[PDB]
This record gives C-alpha cells, sequence and structure tokens, in this order.
DNA sequence: GCTTGACAAAAGTGTTAAATTGTGCTATACT
C-alpha cells in the first residue's frame, strides 16, 4: 500500500523515497545524501517563505547614513589620488 | 635530560671562580665545567629556558624568575 | 609546540596591538569598503561600468577594506582569550571557548561605531561574553537546555547559595520557591532539569572490574517462555473459535483484528456481512455470553497473565 | 431474523490562546 517518489539533490545524486499511497507528497525530501532534494513531478509548489539573512552592509547601514558614507569614500580616494 | 649539572649553578649566575673554589677536591666537579660550552650566567638560563619552555621565546623577564618561581618562590 | 593551546597563543602573540587611533583608522576603512562594495554591486543591477582608474581604485578600496577588517580581528585575539581563562573548568574545552570568542569578537567588529569615541576593548567585552555564555548554554550539556530554561536554572543556583549563607544550611523547596517567587512544584521541576547523565563506562566495580554499561537490563528482550506460551493461547483461541458459527467467529476476528491485526469498527462489519452495525453489535453480545459459557472459558482462564 | 430513529459518548478537525524556544543585544576600559 505504498507509492515511491523520486527527489534529485542538488549535486545531482538521486533518491527512492517509499511513502503511503493515500499520503500527499511533499515536494521536497531531506535525503540520505544529507541535502535538500526536489521531486521529479509536477511540483515544485512554493517558493518556502525566504527571509534573507543578515549581513555586515545591514549593520553599517542602520548606524551610517548613506550621505555619511559618500563623504568618508571621498576622503578614501582623495587620499589614494595624492601619490 | 641532557642537562649539565653546572649550567644552571651558573644560572643562579655565580662566576666560574667559585666554582673551582667550593668545588675543590671533585675532579668531575672541575672537569665538567670545562666540558660545557655555556659562557655566561644569562646564557645559561638561556639553555635552561629553551628546554624547558620549548615553543615560547623568552625574556630577560621570563628567563630570570623562570628559576626563581620553580623552586625558590 | 607540545601543547594546542600554545601553538595557538604562540600565533596570536605575533600580531601587534592597536591603540586608540588605530582602531578609529581600521573601522574607517571597514566601512569605506562595505560602501564601496555596495555602490559598484548596485551598478551590477543597471550596469553603467565605471571608468577603468575608477574601476581599478573601487576594487582597492573594498580589498583594503577586508584587510583592516582581518586586521582589527587579529589584533584583538588575546582580548577574547582573556576572558574566557575564567570560564574553563565548566563543561566547555578551553580551545572551544575561544573559538566561540572569537565568533562574538567578529559580530563586535561588524556593529562597532567608531563615532562614539569609545575605546574598542569597551564594546568588544559585551559580545566576547555574551557569545562564550551564550555558547556555553547551547553546548555544555549532553542534552541541551533551552537558554531560557538555563537561564532560571543558574538563578535558582544563586538564590540557593545566598539562601544557604544566611540560613546556615541549605534551604528546602519552600524557602527557595519563596525566595524566586515561583511554586515550590515548579522548582522541583526545575531541579530535575538540572540533573546531568553519567557514563556508561564507568568502572564502578571497584576491584570489581566490571563496567557500569554491562550491567543494563534489555527490556524490550524477547521472554522465550512467553512467546512460546503466547503461541499456545494463539493456537487455543483458534480452537475455541472453531466453536463458534462461521459468521460469529468471522465477526469475532474482524472486531478485534485477529487475522489482520487491525480492528475494524461496527459499521465496517456490517459492509462485510451486508447488515447494519446495530446487528453486528447483537451479534456481538450473543457469541459474547457463548464465550463465557464455562465451557470456552475455562481452558483459557490460566492465560490472565 | 433484521432495520430504523433518537442519542450520547468518542474521535477528529479546525481555530486560538498560551507556552515554549531561538536570537539579538548590552558603548569607561579591560589584549
Amino acid at each position: 500500500p505504498r507509492q515511491v517518489a523520486r527527489y534529485r539533490t542538488d549535486n545531482g545524486e538521486e533518491f527512492d523515497v517509499p511513502f503511503a499511497d493515500d499520503a500527499e507528497i511533499p515536494g521536497t525530501w531531506l535525503c540520505r545524501n544529507g541535502l535538500e532534494g526536489t521531486l521529479i513531478e509536477g511540483d515544485v509548489p512554493e517558493p518556502k517563505k525566504v527571509k534573507p539573512p543578515r549581513t555586515h552592509w545591514d549593520m553599517l547601514l542602520e548606524r551610517r547614513s548613506v550621505e555619511e558614507l559618500e563623504e568618508l569614500l571621498k576622503e578614501r580616494l582623495d587620499l589614494i589620488k595624492a601619490k | 635530560r641532557r642537562q649539565p649539572v653546572t649550567v644552571l649553578l651558573k644560572a643562579l649566575g655565580w662566576t666560574n671562580e667559585q666554582i673551582v673554589e667550593r668545588f675543590g677536591f671533585s675532579e668531575i666537579m672541575m672537569g665538567t665545567l670545562e666540558k660545557d660550552t655555556t659562557s655566561g650566567t644569562d646564557e645559561a638560563l638561556l639553555d635552561i629556558y629553551r628546554k624547558l619552555r620549548p615553543g615560547e621565546p623568552p625574556t630577560k623577564e621570563s628567563a630570570q624568575t623562570l628559576l626563581e618561581n620553580l623552586f625558590f618562590k | 609546540s607540545a601543547d594546542s593551546v600554545r601553538a595557538y597563543l604562540k600565533q596570536i602573540g605575533k600580531v601587534a596591538l592597536l591603540n586608540a587611533e588605530e582602531e578609529v583608522e581600521l573601522a574607517k576603512r571597514i566601512e569605506a569598503g562595505l560602501y564601496a562594495t555596495q555602490k559598484l554591486a548596485e551598478l551590477a543591477e543597471k550596469g553603467e561600468k565605471l571608468p577603468v582608474q575608477q574601476r581599478r581604485d573601487m576594487q582597492w578600496i573594498c580589498r583594503d577594506g577586508d584587510r583592516a577588517k582581518n586586521h582589527l580581528l587579529e589584533a584583538n585575539l588575546r582580548l577574547v582569550v582573556s576572558l574566557a581563562k575564567r570560564y574553563t573548568g565548566r563543561g566547555m574545552a578551553f580551545l572551544d571557548l575561544i573559538q566561540e570568542g572569537n565568533l562574538g569578537l567578529i559580530r563586535a567588529v561588524e556593529k562597532f561605531d567608531y563615532t562614539k569615541g569609545y575605546k574598542f576593548s569597551t564594546y568588544a567585552t559585551w559580545w566576547i561574553r555574551q557569545a562564550i555564555t551564550r555558547a556555553m548554554a547551547d553546548q555544555a550539556r549532553t542534552i541541551r537546555i533551552p537558554v531560557h530554561m538555563v537561564e532560571v536554572i543558574n538563578k535558582l543556583g544563586r538564590i540557593q547559595r545566598e539562601l544557604l549563607q544566611d540560613l546556615g544550611r541549605e534551604p528546602t523547596p519552600e524557602e527557595l520557591a519563596k525566595e524566586m517567587d515561583i511554586t515550590p512544584e515548579k522548582v522541583l521541576e526545575i531541579q530535575q532539569y538540572a540533573r546531568e547523565p553519567i557514563s556508561l563506562d564507568q568502572t564502578i566495580g571497584d576491584e570489581g572490574d566490571s563496567q557500569l554499561g554491562d550491567f543494563i537490563e534489555d527490556s524490550e528482550a524477547v521472554v522465550a517462555v512467553d512467546a512460546v506460551s503466547f503461541t499456545l493461547l494463539q493456537d487455543q483461541l483458534q480452537s475455541v473459535l472453531e466453536t463458534l458459527s462461521e459468521r460469529e467467529a468471522g465477526v469475532v476476528r474482524l472486531r478485534f483484528g485477529l487475522t489482520d491485526g487491525q480492528p475494524r469498527t461496527l459499521d465496517e462489519i456490517g459492509q462485510v456481512y451486508g447488515v447494519t452495525r446495530e446487528r453486528i453489535r447483537q451479534i456481538e453480545s450473543k457469541t459474547m455470553s457463548k464465550l463465557r459459557h464455562p465451557s470456552r472459558s475455562q481452558v483459557l482462564r490460566d492465560y490472565l497473565d
């Protein structure tokens, strides 16, 4: 009483996952390889609610305003022009 | 291991003259100080330093308190 | 060197400690490069490649910024080690405490502000300490406890020690629950969480040669006498059902799921025999009072358990 | 042998509030 689905990890490996036929097949499955993998059937349903990570630039932006950054860069390039 | 028991008496700063004075009748006492190539009291503290604390570059402040802090302290 | 930490201390000692003016210098270069990067990256979207001389110098502003970030870190590595010294012996290896501290140092550099005019060590000490203590809460326990629970376990400890000193004794669950403003039953539940496991590989023989681990029974192991008797019980039921009618036993077997191991509802059994669930309810009660008849039941009595 | 309607307990579902859990952060100076 089982249906088998196949997924493909980003690196090309493929894995067979037996499921119960009455169940709804997930579009991604954590795989024996250790990576996420994508169903080879139609979907591929969803974006999976991505929230981009925090970066050094973000932490710098929330203190220095873009204008302050410009002047400081002006100071830097002008120091470079002098040779 | 590999230590010249004479070299440490130089680590304290005692001059070779006192070695012939105190050693006296000891034959190997005088013969070993002639065999040791260590010259100076602070240079013997260095020959004792690198084998005891291998991997750490020494300093005149560390090399001298090394002996005092190990036992006298 | 001979040790592992003696080796890491050698390489951190090879850098030079900055003074106030240098920290401000590097800080500017770091922010300067970052903005230089975000700006050029903005060009990638809309293109508009820069002039040759303006492109070659922007690539340098960034390279110099990262060289600054790396230099600001390598200069303060001593500060991390100085903080981790005090957190040893608490269940994390010294190097791990150091590495986690370095992680804090990295964020201090990212979030550091040079316009406030404060010495760098002032701000970085916060992150390096939080990085080390936060790390200990996620790691040092074989069975992890979340931060918020590790926060109360510690608090409950100090209360007990402070309460220990004032009472010249250890406080009872009621005194502790009172001083901490919680129910005494909670402080017990908390004190069960703080228990830490033990090594199965310990030698408790004490001129017994044995280790603890080999004294542990296997409770799920198969018991020969039971499985054999259970097989004999399975046969005795097969017989008792033979006395019942073809449909009487058929309903009993589907009712408890003897054949499939899957029990069935009164309605479902009525679907195979083509009747209403009530009719099956009736046939049930009758075959059960038939099984309760002493002739069939007398033999199965010894199987109670 | 059998079915029908009324009926209440038991079992699932969906919706919400409470709780539990994760993460960021703290600016005298401290190497």
